[PDB]
């Protein structure tokens, strides 16, 4: 089982879950902002 | 404050060193006789001499003295053999290259013939001093780094005086032998071909010259700060790492995020210094032969700035208002 | 003169060729300077996950003089210290360490020395390079003020002993060390001071780095006629550590 | 004007009618014999110092 | 994919998070500045015009 | 990540101000009080430069130009678009440079070394403050400083030299150019000598200082030594930067005419017939 | 005796300042008088640091050293 | 989203707090100057004009 | 349990609680300031 | 909000007070100078003009 | 077996499969974007 | 081919991954900027023309 | 031709692979840029003239 960082498989799964959860909220906020911007000044 | 190590506190003197030897027998051609200077010894070594005399050095010295005397005697004769006027106008006189009408043929002695004879003696002198620098490493069983670094500057020397005039088709493209007259040549060369600021290889040469001076301030200062740990004995630090090298590396690592080694900093220094005349010569060789106006070249290649405001003093003030009337 | 295509002429070709050459030269120069101190480690002595963008160089060999052998780099760290009295002040990386006992006696911080070879450095003839002046044929003080016989004053204003001799480098004709005989009140025997840490005046010789009470713990040479590289490193580091550890006010912020 | 530039100006320019311009008006031109050189540029520089 | 979580067996999170934060802030600043260099999308000038 | 020998040097103490509030490392970089002030000033300056570039209308690195104000504003403050951004960026740059020097001082104090490097950097700071603060104050307007542009700060140099007709004839510029060329010749020689001593032909042993001293006395009859060469290099570099500052501060506030005319004192000395 | 050398160089600096002011009273300009002042300093101060500081103290010591140099020669 | 506190198992608060303290004050100063460099939103000039 | 800083599970929750409480006092003040500025000089 | 005292469990007050004092004085000086750099809010010019 | 990095055959196979999955996903997103852009403003 | 995975028996994954991450972003930025320098594909100017 | 595989008994594959990748990308970029400098093969300009 290859590992350069010293982490285990279970630790990596636990970290990735929270990372993805925090990455989805940022995308949702960006999507809402882009929709508001398109409604004020369309670009397409 | 603490001692700073710029001047030696106390000097000691012993028997004069005559140098190392090997099977090549360097002693046979070394002069006997040495001196000591206590004024210099406040900064560096006090011993003066001895020197090695081979054939390359003797030929270089003789042919360089000949060049100097052809120029000096021509300068003296231009003034009517008047010594006080010769002294008065020393910085202004020169031995002028030939006129453009003669091409690459041999000009009259009054109009560049002595300039060509003297240029042939300076050429011979310089190439002989380089063969001496190569032979001495070979005889000392060392590397040839000094000779290569000297050839780097000889490249720009030859480009300025030999190669570019031949490719341009006139001996009139060479540099005059004078103090002020040679500086007038620099300004006129820059003006004639647009603006030499906009030659990219001139900019690269300036980059490497600035970098070489920044590196001796950094290297000299760094070595003087670790001399309390024996840091000026660099070769033994290379062969056996000590705390001086470690502290010197860690200072720059903590300062700017990367560092060098005791041996590897000298490669950095060697390359920055060597790269200045190479890029300079490449830049000079491209002028007139390829590019005739460097500012128009910059406009063509889109790195020439543009200005919006107007030109003229009366766009900003009044002649009466500048005098206080 | 003509162009090859668009605005591309001989000057552009030369410029791009120089760009490529300079990129290769930067790679070579950065790789050449990685023969000491690698691979990288973390604050617990283990190999670090990150090793940077440049790979390590191949090996070079140096043939040493006087039958000392060969040196191959990059290789193992032979100058590594074994048991350092240091303590972590944090659980992760990036924070300083604290000495466990006396920092000056344990050789840590600005008092750290590197484990060099336990032999003196030689000159061209195979002889020790640094020799006391009382055994150096033909040498004398030719300029400046002679410090032999003057008293030595410490950083707190105490007289600790007298200068007895000077140790010189005969090949380069330079003074390297001053030899001090201690008064019985401040210790016993003889000690050395490197020349770059003293100020020689007309009536005294000043050493500001350490105090009087620190003069008995200066490391001592084994032989009275020669000094090895390891002893040199331990003596110089001891004096260097006093600039920070002599007084508690030298370590705290000066504000 | 306190320099070593030619003292021939004001006689070839303000008494006779010689060309003062030296610049090439293209980035790359084919240089011919008889075109201005840096020697002419120094005479123009002397005249401009006089100005 | 289901195995993307193994990326943390190769890269250390401490460095990755710092690099990603720097990259994201720089990208946001670049875009916000690019919008202000035009005329149709410069809101400071639009607010002055509809004054 | 640390080098193989770095851990024993990373101790606490040796700060001018801040104590252990900023006594740590980020990656290889050391931060202290002056590491926080450097970051703030440098980031503010760069962000303002790019905002000015956006308002100018071009993002091309060759063509970005932020310029000082007109001479009519004197020593007062101009509107931020007509030259005030230049003033703010100048203040930020001065702060960043001084913080960099004071950070180097703390690193030197922690490592137990001498303070030669910050002292050497102070000379370059002095040449820059002469160009943007001292000459402009003496001449009476901030508009005498050079602009912040890669190719537009060369136009300033060109126009400032032809404003004295033939700049090569400036006496203190001649001294400064000589110092620059001599530093480069000496750096080349030093690097070549050390490398040639450490890298002999294949099959040979390495050389020592005796061999280096001998080669140079054979070549030119003198050798400065292994300690003298560093002193001489430092002194040459510092003399080069000091004389550069002098050449610019006399060109404006001390001399008004062409520089060739300054030589008249030599040409009309009463001894000459 | 490096302290007598520095004194002698300072008397040269002082003579140079006096040479400038004297030529200016007689009709020369500053820079003309200051070139002459610099040469007075360098020639005279140098000459005095060789001659005066080279008459080093020794008294019967001087004598014997010289009478013994006069014995080196004679068999050289 | 409820497991965000684990960020403090990765980063020590001492470094993060000083980084955030520098970042926030830098942002504020910049927006005030970008605002001060316009015609519509410079509040020092508005008080002079409205007077 | 993965811990690069050495904190336990409960210590991290305590620190997070207090941090997020200062993020809301800073956000509320910013929101009020932006509302006042928009009423004074609109930009949308 | 009632547990903000714990900031003194992370940062040493001795080294925080000095930095806060320096920051406060520099900010006050900058604001006073910025006011002095204008026309409407320069109180030295106003007294001369009014009287 | 030849190995310059230190991994085994199984570790290399496992790494390559996960690499290829992300490469295909990235390519699919790029393909969708390119088709939409071609519909909006055709080249060729 | 079915034996391409052996590329990971020659190259270190970390150095390759970092290099590819830098390369892809630089290439994408270059293409997005090349499109913005034309007349037919600059969407910012197209939006203003159709507004 | 059967014995070309012995080229790997001379050259180290780790160096050759990196050099080949850099060379291939640079050559492809140069060709693509050379095509855009002509008029008959510039597809961005061709698209504008067909609309
Ligand atoms: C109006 C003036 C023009 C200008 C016109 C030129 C011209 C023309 C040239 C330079 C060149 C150079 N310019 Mg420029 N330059 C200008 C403005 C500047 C500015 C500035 C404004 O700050 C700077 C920093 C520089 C700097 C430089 C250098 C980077 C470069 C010289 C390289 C070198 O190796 O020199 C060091 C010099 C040498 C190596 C000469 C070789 C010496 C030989 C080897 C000596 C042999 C031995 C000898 C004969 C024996 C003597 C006797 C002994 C005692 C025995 N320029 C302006 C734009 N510049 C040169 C270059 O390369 O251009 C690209 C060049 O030709
Ligand atoms: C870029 C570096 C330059 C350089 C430097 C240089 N050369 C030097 C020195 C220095 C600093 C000396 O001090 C030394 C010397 O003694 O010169 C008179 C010397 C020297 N360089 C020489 C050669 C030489 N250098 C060359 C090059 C160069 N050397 C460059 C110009 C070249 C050429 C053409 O490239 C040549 C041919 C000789 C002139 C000389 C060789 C030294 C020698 O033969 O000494 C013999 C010993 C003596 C007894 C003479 C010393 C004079 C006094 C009677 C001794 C007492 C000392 C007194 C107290 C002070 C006077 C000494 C002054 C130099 C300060
Ligand atoms: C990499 C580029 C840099 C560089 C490097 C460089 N220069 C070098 C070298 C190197 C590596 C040498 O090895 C070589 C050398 O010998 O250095 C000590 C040299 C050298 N570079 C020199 C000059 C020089 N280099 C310059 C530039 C540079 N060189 C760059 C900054 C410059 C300029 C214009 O900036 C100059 C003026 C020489 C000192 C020397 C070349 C020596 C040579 O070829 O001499 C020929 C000799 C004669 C002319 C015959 C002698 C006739 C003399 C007129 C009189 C008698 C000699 C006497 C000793 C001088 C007078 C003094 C009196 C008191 C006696
Ligand atoms: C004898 C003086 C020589 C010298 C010395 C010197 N400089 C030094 C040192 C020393 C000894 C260092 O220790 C130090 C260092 O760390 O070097 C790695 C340094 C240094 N000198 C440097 C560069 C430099 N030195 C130069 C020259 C010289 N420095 C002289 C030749 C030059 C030039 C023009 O020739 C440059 C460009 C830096 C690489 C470095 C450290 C400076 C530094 O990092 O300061 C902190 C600031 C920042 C990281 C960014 C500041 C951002 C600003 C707020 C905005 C930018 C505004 C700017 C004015 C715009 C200019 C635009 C131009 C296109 C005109
Ligand atoms: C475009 C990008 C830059 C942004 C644009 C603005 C700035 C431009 C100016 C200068 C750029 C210098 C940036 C250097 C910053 C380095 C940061 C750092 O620290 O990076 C290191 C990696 O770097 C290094 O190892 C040193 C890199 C070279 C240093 C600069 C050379 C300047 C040479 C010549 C002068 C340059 C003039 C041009 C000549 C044009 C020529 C045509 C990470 O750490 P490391 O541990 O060392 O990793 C390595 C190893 O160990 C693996 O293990
Ligand atoms: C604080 C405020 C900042 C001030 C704001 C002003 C903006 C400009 C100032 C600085 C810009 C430099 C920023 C970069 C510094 C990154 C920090 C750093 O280096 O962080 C390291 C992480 O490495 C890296 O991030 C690697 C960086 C690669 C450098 C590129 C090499 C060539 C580059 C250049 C060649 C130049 C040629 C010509 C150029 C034209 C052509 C380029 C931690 O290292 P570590 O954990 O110890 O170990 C790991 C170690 O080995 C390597 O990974
Ligand atoms: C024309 C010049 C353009 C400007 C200059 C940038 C290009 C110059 C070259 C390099 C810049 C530094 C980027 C590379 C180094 C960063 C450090 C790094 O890779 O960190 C990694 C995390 O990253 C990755 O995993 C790779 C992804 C990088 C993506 C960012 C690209 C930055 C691209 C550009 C800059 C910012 C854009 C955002 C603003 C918009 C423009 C204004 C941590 O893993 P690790 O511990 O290091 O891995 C161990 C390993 O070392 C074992 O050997
Ligand atoms: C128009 O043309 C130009 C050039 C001008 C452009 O604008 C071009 C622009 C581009 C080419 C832009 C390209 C942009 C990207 C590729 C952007 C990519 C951005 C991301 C992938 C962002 C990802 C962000 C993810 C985040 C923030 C996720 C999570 C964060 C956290 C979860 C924090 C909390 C973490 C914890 C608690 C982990 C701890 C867990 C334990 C188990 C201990
Ligand atoms: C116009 O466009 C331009 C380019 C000009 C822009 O302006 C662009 C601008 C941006 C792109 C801006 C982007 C801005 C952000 C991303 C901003 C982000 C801001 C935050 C995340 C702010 C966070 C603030 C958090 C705060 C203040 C938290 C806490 C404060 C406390 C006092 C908490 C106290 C904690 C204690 C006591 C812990 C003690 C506990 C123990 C257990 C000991
Ligand atoms: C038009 O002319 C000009 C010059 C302007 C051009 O634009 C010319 C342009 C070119 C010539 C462009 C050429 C471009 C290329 C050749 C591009 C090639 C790009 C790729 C091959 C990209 C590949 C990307 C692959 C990726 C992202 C794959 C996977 C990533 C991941 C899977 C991440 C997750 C990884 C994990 C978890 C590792 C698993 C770990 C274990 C331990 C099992
Ligand atoms: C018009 O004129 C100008 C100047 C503009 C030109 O354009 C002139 C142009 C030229 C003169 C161009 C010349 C071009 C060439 C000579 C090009 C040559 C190209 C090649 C030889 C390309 C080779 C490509 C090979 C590839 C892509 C190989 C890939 C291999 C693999 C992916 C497999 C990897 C190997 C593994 C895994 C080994 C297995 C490992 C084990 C451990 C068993
Ligand atoms: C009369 O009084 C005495 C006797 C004391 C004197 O002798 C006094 C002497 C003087 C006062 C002399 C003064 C000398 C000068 C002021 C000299 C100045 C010299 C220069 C600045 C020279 C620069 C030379 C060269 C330059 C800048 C570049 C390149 C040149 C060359 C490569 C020259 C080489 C020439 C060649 C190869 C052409 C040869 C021709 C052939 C056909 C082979
Ligand atoms: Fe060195």
């Amino acid at each position: 089982d290859l590992s350069f960082t010293g982490l285990t498989d279970e630790q990596a799964q636990e970290l990735h879950s929270v990372y993805m959860s925090g990455l989805w909220l940022f995308s949702a906020v960006a999507v809402v902002a882009h929709l508001a911007t398109f409604i004020w000044r369309p670009w397409f | 404050p603490e001692y700073q190590n710029i001047f030696t506190q106390v000097q000691v003197q012993g028997p004069a060193e005559l140098g190392v030897d090997n099977e090549n027998n360097l002693t046979e051609e070394r002069t006997t006789g040495t001196g000591f200077s206590q004024l210099i010894g406040w900064i560096g070594n006090a011993q003066l001499g001895p020197i090695y005399l081979g054939w390359f050095g003797i030929i270089s010295l003789v042919t360089g003295t000949l060049w100097f005397n052809i120029v000096g005697f021509n300068m003296l004769s231009q003034v009517g053999y008047s010594i006080p006027e010769f002294i008065r106008q020393l910085f202004w006189l020169a031995l002028e290259p030939p006129s453009p009408e003669y091409g690459l043929r041999m000009p009259p002695l009054d109009d560049g013939g002595w300039f060509i004879i003297a240029s042939f003696f300076l050429l011979v002198s310089v190439i002989s001093w380089w063969l001496r620098t190569y032979q001495l490493a070979e005889m000392h069983k060392m590397g040839k780094h000094v000779a290569w670094a000297f050839a780097a500057a000889i490249w720009l020397f030859l480009v300025l005086g030999l190669f570019r005039p031949i490719l341009m088709g006139s001996w009139s493209e060479a540099v005059p032998y004078g103090i002020f007259p040679h500086l007038d040549w620099t300004t006129a060369f820059s003006i004639r071909y647009g603006n030499l600021y906009y030659n990219p290889f001139h900019a690269l040469s300036i980059v490497f010259l600035y970098g070489s001076v920044l590196l001796f301030a950094m290297h000299g200062a760094t070595i003087l700060a670790v001399t309390r740990f024996g840091g000026d004995r660099e070769l033994e630090q290379i062969y056996d790492r000590g705390t001086a090298s470690e502290r010197a590396g860690l200072f720059w690592r903590w300062t700017m995020g990367f560092n060098a080694t005791m041996e590897g900093i000298h490669r950095w220094a060697w390359w920055f210094a060597v790269l200045t005349p190479i890029t300079g010569g490449i830049g000079i060789l491209l002028t007139g032969t390829v590019v005739d106006n460097w500012f128009l070249w910059a406009v063509e290649h889109n790195f020439a700035p543009d200005y919006t405001q107007d030109y003229g003093y009366e766009a900003y003030t009044t002649y009466d208002g500048f005098l206080g009337r | 003169e003509e162009t090859f295509f668009g605005n591309f002429d001989l000057a552009s070709l030369s410029l791009w060729l120089f760009y490529g050459f300079f990129a290769l030269l930067i790679y070579y120069l950065q790789t050449e300077n990685m023969r000491e101190g690698y691979p990288l480690e973390d604050e617990d002595g283990n190999t670090a996950a990150n090793q940077g963008p440049f790979p390590l160089p191949k090996e070079k060999t140096f043939k040493l003089q006087h039958g000392r052998g060969e040196l191959t780099l990059p290789g193992e760290d032979v100058q590594r210290r074994d048991n350092l009295a240091l303590r972590k002040t944090a659980h992760g990386n990036g924070f300083p360490m604290e000495p466990t006992g006396d920092p000056m006696l344990d050789g840590v911080g600005p008092a750290s020395w590197s484990k060099r070879r336990d032999v003196p450095e030689l000159d061209a003839h195979g002889h020790p390079k640094i020799v006391p002046m009382s055994a150096a044929e033909g040498f004398g003080v030719s300029a400046g003020t002679d410090p032999r016989g003057l008293p030595v004053m410490a950083g707190d204003g105490e007289i600790v002993g007298l200068v007895s001799d000077m140790w010189i480098d005969e090949a380069e004709q330079l003074v390297r060390y001053l030899e001090l005989e201690l008064d019985p009140e401040w210790g016993d025997g003889k000690r050395l001071v490197q020349r770059q840490m003293v100020r020689i005046k007309s009536d005294r010789v000043k050493v500001r780095s350490i105090y009087g009470k620190h003069f008995k713990n200066v490391p001592k040479t084994k032989s009275p006629n020669q000094v090895t590289l390891l002893e040199e490193d331990k003596i110089m580091a001891y004096y260097a550590g006093g600039t920070l550890y002599a007084d508690e006010s030298r370590l705290e912020p000066q504000l | 004007q306190f320099t070593s530039l030619p003292s021939d100006a004001l006689y070839q320019y303000l008494l006779n009618y010689e060309q003062i311009a030296v610049h090439d008006l293209e980035s790359r031109v084919e240089t011919l014999p008889g075109d201005p050189t840096w020697q002419n540029t120094e005479r123009t520089y002397s005249l401009m110092n006089y100005f | 994919m289901s195995k993307f979580y193994k990326i943390w067996l190769i890269f250390d999170p401490r460095r990755v998070f710092v690099a990603q934060g720097v990259f994201l802030f720089l990208l946001a600043a670049m875009i916000h500045l690019v919008l202000l260099s035009t005329e149709h999308f410069n809101w400071f000038e639009l607010a002055a015009a509809n004054a | 990540a640390l080098l193989s020998f770095e851990r024993k040097y990373r101790v606490r103490g040796g700060t001018l101000i801040g104590g252990d509030l900023f006594d740590f490392w980020v990656g290889p970089f050391y931060v202290g009080f002056f590491g926080v002030t450097t970051a703030f000033f440098a980031l503010l300056g760069t962000i303002l430069i790019f905002w000015g570039a956006s308002q100018q209308g071009t993002f091309n690195p060759w063509l970005i130009n932020i310029a000082p104000p007109d001479l009519s504003y004197g020593l007062g403050m101009a509107p931020l678009m007509e030259g005030g951004l230049w003033q703010i960026i100048t203040i930020c740059a001065i702060g960043a440079f001084v913080s960099w020097a004071l950070r180097e001082v703390e690193i030197c104090r922690k490592l137990g070394m001498g303070y030669h490097v910050p002292f050497a950097f102070s000379v370059a700071i002095f040449a820059y403050v002469t160009l943007v603060v001292f000459r402009p104050l003496l001449m009476g307007a901030w508009g005498h400083g050079f602009p912040y542009g890669i190719w537009s700060h060369l136009d300033w140099v060109s126009n400032t030299g032809y404003a004295y007709l033939h700049f090569h004839y400036n006496p203190a510029h001649m001294l400064a150019v000589t110092f620059f060329f001599t530093t480069t010749l000496a750096l080349a020689l030093h690097g070549a000598l050390v490398l040639s001593a450490a890298n002999p032909p294949k099959g040979e042993e390495v050389k020592g200082p005796d061999n280096e001293d001998t080669f140079f006395r054979d070549f030119i009859g003198y050798s400065i030594g292994t300690l003298g060469i560093h002193r001489v290099g430092l002194l040459l570099a510092l003399n080069a930067g000091f004389w550069s500052a002098v050449c610019i501060i006399i060109s404006g506030p001390v001399w008004t005419k062409g520089w060739p005319e300054w030589w008249n004192w030599w040409l009309e000395m009463p001894i000459w017939p | 005796d490096m302290t007598c050398t520095i004194t002698c160089w300072g008397i040269g600096v002082l003579l140079g300042i006096m040479t400038t002011v004297g030529l200016m009273v007689v009709g020369w300009s500053f820079l003309q008088g200051a070139f002459m002042g610099v040469l007075a300093w360098l020639i005279v101060g140098g000459v005095l640091a060789v001659a005066v500081c080279g008459k080093d103290n020794a008294e019967q010591i001087r004598a014997e050293m010289a009478a013994a140099r006069e014995r080196v020669r004679g068999a050289t």
